[PDB]
């Protein structure tokens, strides 16, 4: 079967930048009409792929000349210009010229923007939860870049990491920051043996912790 | 325009059978080829078949030969795929699309989700996230939803039944111990909270569970 | 067997 790898895995550009992606062939991809149908397609977020490219560099009615691509043989190269935050998502190179055909492994485009630190809030369990013996603890840490961050728990003080599941949006081409969620969940008879909850964020926007915490014995 | 509808996505489990359909409008059906496309979950995207125009030429991935079949019916603008013998593999988002001159993959549908496994379907705990009675505020106000011990994919978060569509994020699903869990947020102004109603609602078709949690104030 | 009813022609 013919194999299709493309690099970089994913690649941040500014606006008004150009971005270009390439994708390789594990053969040659050309059909027996002697046409070549490598062709690239961009997933967005929460969304259904779309066609930008056909046949190598025949750009799709509605597709804006920001767009195009090139190469032969085994070599393809996907070029943006002028880039847009709405531009990011998943691009995915694809040959239908032998079957079975393939899909590349896609190329995620991140888009640049300032720095931000996280909007940061602590929710303790709600009453209904507790009531029927669960007690999860929840932090969310929003509209931040760059995308990577770190969360630590803290029950009175000692760092906590069992039972701890994050959760991480797309990036929002709104703003073009993330959001994260973290979720500490424990039992009601182990929540109610400790008093102090803690959620610290540490992020490059600041060489300190953002901390978020309450005290049980208050509420 | 051109619009394709997948349908027939749900939970099955290893070794069972499951029919999808993809409903065509907006252009003469019998004139195009179409494919059924497939998306793991990790987003990995995989061709499974073509069928041609009139149906009677198909190709498909070898490894779902004999346990899917690509059929369509041209005066009702339907494309099916007869799914048996299903493995944890083949768990996907299925995608329906359509040729076009020098295109393989011109117009897409919305997918339909098919997972295939034994765990059994739970509908969702949900509960709302007021912030602490102790907590300071705060002029933009964050509330949260989490929706919690449920299976399988997807549930639909809103909030005041889209009404509130502005400040929000709803966090992919973490999948744990054979139950998913997620949350959503939504940030609003301190004078629209807590004077009036701020309420998420979440939909589970699989257990055709549909939750409203109004969000209140806690006691100090 | 080619399953493409148009895809396969130049225009």
């Amino acid at each position: 079967d013919v194999l299709m790898t493309q690099t970089p895995l994913s690649l941040p550009v500014g606006l008004g930048d150009q971005a270009s992606i390439s994708c390789r062939s594990s053969q040659s991809i050309v059909h027996s009409n002697g046409n070549t149908y490598l062709e690239w397609y961009l997933q967005k977020p929460g969304q259904s792929p779309k066609l930008l490219i056909y046949k190598v560099s025949n750009r799709f009615s509605g597709v804006p000349d920001r767009f195009s691509g090139s190469g032969s043989g085994t070599d393809f190269t996907l070029k943006i210009s002028r880039v847009e935050a709405e531009d990011l998502g998943v691009y995915y190179c694809f040959q239908g010229s032998h079957a079975p055909y393939t899909f590349g492994g896609g190329t995620k485009l991140e888009i640049k923007r300032a720095d931000a630190a996280p909007t940061v809030s602590i929710f303790p369990p709600s009453s209904e939860q507790l009531t029927s013996g669960g007690a999860s603890v929840v932090c969310f840490l929003n509209n931040f870049y760059p995308k990577d961050i770190n969360v630590k728990w803290k029950i009175d003080g000692s760092e906590r990491q069992n039972g701890v599941l994050n959760s991480w949006t797309d990036q929002d081409s709104k703003d073009s920051t993330y959001s994260m969620s973290s979720t500490l969940t424990l039992t009601k008879d182990e929540y109610e043996r400790h008093n102090s909850y803690t959620c610290e964020a540490t992020h490059k926007t600041s060489t300190s912790p953002i901390v978020k915490s309450f005290n049980r014995n208050e509420c | 325009e051109v619009k394709l509808v997948e349908s027939g996505g749900g939970l099955v489990k290893p070794g069972g059978s499951l029919k999808l359909s993809c409903a065509a409008s907006g252009f003469i059906f019998s004139n195009y080829a179409m494919s059924w496309v497939r998306q793991t979950p990790e987003k990995r995207l995989e061709w499974v078949a073509t069928i041609s125009g009139g149906g009677r030429n198909i190709y498909s991935l070898d490894s779902v030969k004999g346990r899917f079949t690509f059929f369509r019916d041209n005066a009702r603008n339907t494309l099916y795929l007869q799914m048996s013998s299903l493995r944890s593999e083949d768990t996907a988002m299925y995608f329906c699309s359509r040729e076009n001159y020098g295109s393989s993959f011109t117009y897409w549908g919305q997918g339909t989700l098919v997972t295939v496994s034994s765990a059994k379907t739970t509908p969702p705990s949900v509960y709302p996230l007021a912030p602490g009675s102790a907590a300071q505020t705060n002029s933009m106000v964050t509330l949260g939803c989490l929706v919690k011990g449920y299976f399988p994919e997807p549930v639909t978060v809103t909030w005041n039944s889209g009404s509130l569509s502005s400040g929000v994020h709803t966090f992919p699903a973490v999948l744990q111990s054979d139950l998913y869990t997620l949350s959503s947020s939504v940030t609003v102004p301190s004078s629209t909270w807590p004077s009036e109603t701020v309420t998420c609602n979440v939909a589970h078709p699989a257990s055709s569970t549909k939750v409203d949690k109004k969000i209140v104030p806690r006691d100090c | 067997a080619e399953p493409w009813t148009v895809r396969n022609e130049d225009l």
